[PDB]
């Protein structure tokens, strides 16, 4: 029916109203202390008061680190911006890594704005331009004004435009008998389609047929918009959407990342604070999630120390699975989790713990019942012993070949023989290393 | 780029016709069912094979902004220079087109020939009608 | 289009119970690996699960790339199969994660339902009105069949399609409304007055009857990466061919994912996942593996297949050694298929199939000698000797490869071990690792 | 004329259906390598195989580059041949994988035959005929255009379409010019003013083509030869348009870009379609990569991937190393600097050093090619010196001997001339002896 | 031209006889008889022009005369023959590959020769009358050109009418029209009409009115290298790449087609080939990839004669981890011919110092010249060469014309050579920053 991929049996942290966690709730099994700590972090994010609070999730492989961050994102809801990331993604070839980190910092602070629009709309009834006296004079356009007659439901208006608006109108290829939509905030013109007041079946260019727009031609409507700070920074750094030459040629050239200056961010902050002061906008801080944080080097860590101390930064969540490893970009610095001690001093570490046989067995039960598979009890116990012997993920990933081998024998139940056949056909890391060690020519 | 004129050059020169433009100029007005016409028309055939002129637009930008205004208090020369740079008539005429009845007015009723018309119609064509605007 | 290395493999050679036949569809031997690949093929064909990694490992010249070619051949049409090598990721205009993202998104196809109208008839009269500079174009088309007759309206691109492949009011055309394609079927009126400005020899077809306009439904498949590149900027369709798509932003991908889910909701489009095959995966950085570990957990993820032929080797970008050259966190979330080396009967059958593919007649003794030298040396050397021996036998004006031709080819063209021995016997004549060589022979 | 290190080598000198003789084609010795290269040349002439690689290895100054150039001369100028050095793949514009793929695609040729029907000659009359019933509101409604053509021994009056008139006015064709009218499309163009119209006017500096020969109507069968890379860069670079992006890019630096696999697939399928019609013809060629020890292991792995492609040409490699580390690795000792996975995919041809009499005959042939006259005793001294130091040092010393002989107004080269030239110009060994026995930073 | 006195500007050719026998002191070169004879042989091989792709290596200790020998070859080579001189560090570009930079250096050193005939009509415009037919298809122009001595009237074609109505002349500009081809240029405005307009204008200039005959005949010989043709035939407007260097990795198809058309033009007789010399000073710092490309690139008929200079001993070749003689790999040294220079004695040093003193217009006494010769024997030669120029200024401050012994002694005291500097550093090493960054700035402890 649907598609399942390594997750999506997790819907939330599954906590009570007082913060205590049920053992089996929300798709989670075990990890009670980590779930309660993540609930405290979720409440801290929902308080919307703090800036630059950073935690770190530490533990071994297959212990439930990224599942907790995904559960945090599901608990917060879609109105809070959540920016997933991998530590290898900060190494770009177009811009420096510091700018990529600051862009992903600004991408995690949302904004809700109740803005208003001025709209002229209706069906075009006439289109007559008036020429200039000296067309070849070098200065000034060919035309001077264009008379446009618009007709809507219980209304009719006549408009006199400059050549600037008419240039965008004729760029939209507007004829007589079309329904248009002029937005006065930017001069943008949208051609909705042919009107249905005329014949329909005599066209050859797959158009759509639109009724007459209701209400008057001139209108004022309120639109609720959800944007981030990075959207404003990008739209101001590379200007598009105006009717001038510079914003028109900006849509045609190839886009490229640029080092946004601090002055532009300060001006955008000033304008956004002015919008909030009028009661129009409202700030929604969010979460930045950097997975595999050991891939970063010392320069990004040293810039992260500076960037966490700013007065706008969101809540940062990191994850790592290294014991005591050298930091990348250095030679002698040995630190826990691959994170330097000055950054470790600014964190709050949440420990994650390994599982047992019972938790592995019920996790296999949950993953089997998510994937619409029916497993026998003896096969379930065999898979639980397999998971404790080798790996949890190897037992989880062997469910679908077992189901296929059961289906190819015209059967619905998964039995022990299917699990034995899947053991024979597919290997794991330890048996592959055993084959690699006793082999002739670098297998 | 705007007032580039394709004037003729004398043959007694060091410049040649390499095989790239020896293939380029042949298929300018070539019809279909030709060998060399169809061997250089891969992009249009791939366009019309995949029904790309009836597809829907999936992405629109979030914020659109005009260029940052520069103001100097008490100087009309700054306003004139900024208005000349933002709304230069040559490039604005190049990215637009003259109306047809206006063209008939300056050609027949005023005697201006075709070759001294300002250059027009240089804006690129969008993929669909759906891709022409952000609304 | 030519005779290639894996041109003799057409499928996997399996039954309905996924039991591999001993020799079928150009594949011999390797029953467990073929059965496992058939299970993976059924897993792809069901299309209900995402982000599963399969690793194919073994010694060199064993049939990993042959197995991947068999999987891609049995996968069928219109299902994407992206095959890349490990060294294509390192680029000068794209980061490694961006190139890996594009390679992941190229392997998921979107099948879109479309509604079109087909118009075929006989052209009566064409009227085209253009401005003085030729910019604005409009006009009316009068087309007819044996029963009906209609006057249509034309736009810019319809007029541009009519000006090319010039129609002369009596040609029979067919128009697709959604695709916008003009096809001239032929000439039916056979007019008398013809001027010498045209040199075509247009065919005599009949005037069509029945309905002028018909309704049709068409289905086409477009990958996710094409949709991203098209929606990225103004002229993305050219960048689909020139490769000038530099680091598409994440907002584009988020909005495309939401739009694709919306199209799936309305019944307009459906999702057909495919296979991404990364051959020679050991030539990848540690950052690529760290990206793959999180890219496999997404909703829109294909079935990733990797192949390698390394033992406990050094991982690139690190200073330690790992099994297969891959780190253990990636190996935890992968499923390993192991391939075994070949017998002599399998080698003889391989050589016979490759000889039949290259259209070479072989004797029994020549095949036995080729089997013996393919057992002693590698298999690929004895497979390469076949065409050379065929040309040598053709030089003597007989179309049958004999033992003397195989002996001559073995004499002329060397092995790896023979060349190593000849280098080590005369090491002063070659340039050493210290750059010393005796060029004088005295 | 002008000679440079070669050009005494014309072909391989093999007779038909047979072995290579002793002195033929400017080649002395090297019988087995010449026979192997003849077999390879016959295999390339068969035009069936794809991605066959050979590697010819030996000491310095043995004739590997000579054998590759002899292969290219034996194949002919119709078959493409792309010479290359291994250091050329490292560019600063695109990745080395893209450069290798471009050089791969440059070695496959296409032969296209076509029939062109044209009209040409001097313009005698040009009258747009008025219509019988003109329309109101319009000036000069045209029903046909009468154009009279005149050439050498021919004159024909044509009737044209009315829509040729604006193409006539666009090309500003007047009476007395020479035009060029395609049959099916019209599409006139001004070749130039007729050369009989140069003397009536004192200052008229348009070009003056002669009056064309033959009739005004001719069907010429042209044959055009292109490679697949030309089609790829023609289709990727956008055609002549009117948008400001194309005219902007035509004036800028033509930056290389990564051509996608989709464009190559579309080019391949349209080429296959036109080949199946019997119009086109595919000519595979030879890509010659010299000094392959300069390649990196990423390029070797991508070569391993790309040699199994459908349309790869025949690749010829050459090296002069022994047991050397592969570049980009640390501890891979490999023969000829080539990793073993690539070594398994090719056949090795061995080149052996020469003797005293072979060196003497090579020196004699290089002397008689450079139009020099050498005495026999000087030839014996030069052969002894070439045996003592190097063959190449003996070959490089011929021209200073000729100059010193011409300074004394002589034609024969005398023993004292080669003694003076040996005294004036050193070799590697004597310079190394000078370097080791001094302490003045030399 | 625009030049000051350079390091070796006293050298004008190699001082050789008609038998390639070097005179002891002629044309600014002293000593080095065998190297000068070898360079004369190389010069004759260049002037013959039938031998392509030869590598010559000049090896010696520093301050011996390798680049002086190359300067002598360049001066005696003569005009209109291309001589490209680059250093080894120039090929490490950011927007060009090393192979492409070496190809552009190789193709700059071989050129073709083109001669053309010019029939110029240069004068001052008096009056242009533009007349058109009733149909308008035919345009005639009454052109009244005028020089100082005479004046005539021509009839212009419609193409001249179009070419003059663009960049319009205003009856008193100076123009020149080629009769045979039709090149149109506007030189400027006459000086006789420089007082009537009261302000200049943005794009005008005043030139003198030409004198003499109105119609003149002259032939011009042009020398065009192959790199110019490669740059021109690769783009729409390529001369900007000729003057700004933004060529950017030209393809191989254009080079092959240019080679083919140059060969067929040599066959037709329109152009003839002029080969030249490429000189790579300080060749030892090239990568091993550059050496492999140089190995393969010398086997083409369109290749110049390459001259290299090295002063290294048995050093490490860059890009590798071993050592080789001259810092060059053995397969390149196999493809080479070595000219060896030797260090000078007292008499040659004395003659070189006297020549450099005469070059710089400095008057030396006998005792000052003997002291400078002794210093140049003990220290290097360039130290005495620089001591000459500073001792001239020291003696000029003393209100004296000729340099005495005391000025040379004062210049020896004020300026140090390498040996005394090494001694003074080694005896006071605590005050200098070491390899580990340790230093003692404080003077007391
Ligand atoms: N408490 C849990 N309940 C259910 N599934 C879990 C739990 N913990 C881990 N898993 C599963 O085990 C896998 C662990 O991977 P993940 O948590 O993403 O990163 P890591 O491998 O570093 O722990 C996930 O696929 C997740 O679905
Ligand atoms: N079972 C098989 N059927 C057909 N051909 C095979 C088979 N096994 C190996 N080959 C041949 O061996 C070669 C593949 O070897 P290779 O690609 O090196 O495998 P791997 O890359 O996994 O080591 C191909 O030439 C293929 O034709
Ligand atoms: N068998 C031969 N007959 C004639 N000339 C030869 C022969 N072998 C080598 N040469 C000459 O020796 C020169 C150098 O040989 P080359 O092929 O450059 O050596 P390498 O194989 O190291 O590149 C060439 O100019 C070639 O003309
Ligand atoms: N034979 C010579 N005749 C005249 N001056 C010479 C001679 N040899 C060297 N010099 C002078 O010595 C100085 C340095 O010599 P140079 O040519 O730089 O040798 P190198 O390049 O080996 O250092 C130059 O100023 C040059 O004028």
């Amino acid at each position: 029916v649907t598609r399942t991929a390594a997750h999506t049996h997790i819907k939330g942290l599954g906590l009570d109203e007082s913060g205590v966690a049920k053992r089996v709730e929300g798709g989670f099994v075990g990890q009670i202390e980590a779930r309660e700590a993540c609930g405290v972090i979720v409440d801290l994010i929902k308080a919307k008061k703090m800036s630059g609070r950073a935690i770190l999730l530490a533990g071994g492989p297959s212990t439930g680190k990224t599942a907790l961050a995904l559960a945090i994102s599901q608990e917060l809801g879609p109105k809070v911006p959540f920016c997933p990331l991998v530590g290898s993604e900060l190494y770009s070839v177009e811009v420096k890594k510091t700018e990529t980190l600051m862009e992903n910092f600004r991408r995690a602070i949302g904004l809700r704005i109740k803005e208003t629009k001025e709209v002229y709309e209706g069906e075009v009834t006439e289109l007559t331009p008036e020429d200039a006296e000296n067309p070849l004079g070098g200065y000034g356009k060919t035309i001077s004004h264009v008379i446009v007659g618009l007709k809507s439901a219980k209304g009719t208006k006549t408009l006199r435009l400059d050549p600037t608006i008419y240039e965008s109108i004729q760029r939209e290829k507007v004829s007589i008998g079309d329904v248009i939509y002029i937005e006065a905030n930017t001069g943008a013109v949208k051609r909705v389609g042919r009107s249905d007041a005329y014949a329909t079946e005599f066209d050859l260019e797959t158009e759509e047929y639109v009724p007459l727009p209701k209400g008057e031609v001139h209108k004022k409507k309120e639109i609720v918009q959800d944007v981030t700070l990075h959207d404003l920074d990008v739209a101001n750094a590379r200007p598009q959407g105006g009717q001038d030459v510079i914003s028109m040629m900006g849509q045609l050239l190839k886009p490229k990342k640029t080092e946004i200056t601090e002055k532009l961010r300060q001006e955008v902050n000033k304008v956004v604070a002015k919008y909030i002061d009028q009661g129009v906008a409202e700030l929604i801080p969010g979460v930045l999630f950097i997975d595999e944080v050991n891939m970063l080097d010392i320069e990004i860590f040293t810039y992260l120390n500076k960037a966490l101390e700013s007065n706008i930064a969101p809540v940062v969540v990191l994850a790592s699975n290294r014991g005591m490893t050298t930091v990348r970009g250095t030679e002698d610095v040995i630190s826990p989790h691959g994170v330097p001690p000055d950054l470790i001093d600014r964190l709050l570490i949440v420990r994650t713990l390994p599982y047992d046989k019972d938790e592995i067995r019920t996790i296999i039960e949950r993953r089997a019942t998510v994937e619409r598979l029916q497993v026998e009890s003896s096969a379930l116990d065999l898979l639980a012993t397999m998971g404790t012997e080798t790996s949890l993920r190897y037992a989880l990933q062997l469910l679908a070949p077992c189901g296929i081998l059961a289906q190819t024998s015209n059967r619905k139940e998964i039995v022990v023989n299917d699990v034995n056949e899947a053991k024979l056909l597919f290997l794991d890391a330890k048996r592959s290393t055993k084959i690699l060690e006793t082999s002739a020519n670098y297998l | 780029v705007i007032e580039r004129t394709n004037g003729p050059k004398n043959t007694d020169s060091l410049s040649f016709k390499t095989i790239t433009q020896e293939l380029l100029e042949v298929t300018r007005n070539a019809p279909s069912e030709g060998v060399m016409a169809s061997l250089l028309n891969v992009e249009k055939h791939a366009y019309e094979r995949e029904y790309l002129n009836c597809i829907q637009r999936g992405y629109h930008p979030n914020v659109s902004a005009p260029p940052v205004t520069i103001e100097v208090l008490g100087s009309s020369h700054v306003t004139n220079s900024i208005n000349n740079e933002l709304f230069d008539p040559l490039i604005s005429q190049a990215l637009s087109d003259i109306p047809a009845i206006t063209q008939y007015n300056m050609h027949v009723k005023k005697g201006i020939p075709v070759e001294d018309f300002p250059k027009t119609g240089l804006f690129p064509e969008p993929l669909n009608k759906n891709f022409s605007s952000n609304i | 289009s030519l005779i290639a290395a894996h041109s003799h493999i057409t499928g996997l050679g399996l039954d309905e119970n996924l039991q591999p036949r001993p020799t079928s569809e150009g594949m011999v031997g390797q029953l467990q690996a073929r059965r496992a690949a058939g299970v993976i093929l059924k897993m792809v064909q069901n299309g209900t699960i995402a982000g599963r990694a399969v690793l194919v490992a073994g010694p060199p010249s064993t049939g990993k790339t042959a197995l991947a070619m068999g999987v891609s051949q049995s996968l069928g049409k219109d299902v994407p199969f992206t095959a890349i090598a490990g060294s294509e990721i390192f680029s000068l205009e794209l980061s490694k994660t961006e190139a890996l993202t594009q390679a992941f998104r190229k392997s998921i196809g979107i099948k879109i339902k479309e509604e079109t109208e087909l118009i075929e008839g006989e052209v009566v009269e064409i009227q085209i009105d253009r401005s003085i500079t030729g910019g604005h174009k409009q006009g009316k088309l009068t087309i007819k069949t044996t029963d009906m007759e209609t006057i249509y309206e034309l736009g810019n691109k319809m007029i541009d399609g009519l000006t090319k492949e010039k129609v002369l009011a009596g040609d029979v055309i067919s128009i697709d409304k959604a695709s916008g394609k003009i096809t001239k079927l032929g000439r039916s009126f056979a007019r008398s007055r013809d001027y010498d400005a045209m040199g075509a020899d247009t065919r005599f077809v009949q005037c069509p009857e029945g309905e002028l306009q018909k309704r049709k439904t068409v289905v086409h498949t477009v990958s996710l990466h094409e949709i991203d590149v098209i929606n990225s900027r103004t002229q993305g369709f050219l960048a689909l061919f020139t490769g000038d798509t530099g680091e598409i932003r994440s907002e584009v991908r988020d909005q495309i994912n939401t739009k694709v889910a919306e199209w799936k909701e309305e019944g307009k489009a459906e999702i057909v996942p495919g296979v991404l095959f990364i051959d020679e995966v050991h030539m990848l950085d540690i950052e690529c593996f760290s990206f793959i570990n999180r890219a496999l957990e997404d909703e829109f993820a294909p079935i990733v297949m990797m192949a390698t032929n390394r033992g406990v080797s050094k991982t690139r970008g690190t200073n330690y050694k790992s099994p297969h050259g891959l780190p253990l966190d990636l190996l935890d979330r992968s499923i390993i298929i192991t391939t075994k080396s070949y017998n002599e009967q399998e080698i003889k059958t391989i050589l016979s199939i490759r000889a039949q593919e290259e259209e070479v007649e072989l004797s029994s003794d020549a095949l036995d000698l080729l089997t013996k030298t393919g057992v002693e040396t590698s298999l690929r050397y004895s497979s390469n000797l076949i065409s050379v021996a065929q040309q040598i036998a053709m030089k003597r004006k007989n179309n049958t490869v004999e033992v003397e031709d195989v002996k001559r080819a073995y004499l002329l063209f060397l092995d790896s071990a023979r060349s190593v021995k000849y280098v080590q016997e005369n090491e002063s004549q070659y340039i050493d690792d210290q750059g010393n060589v005796q060029i004088s022979i005295a």
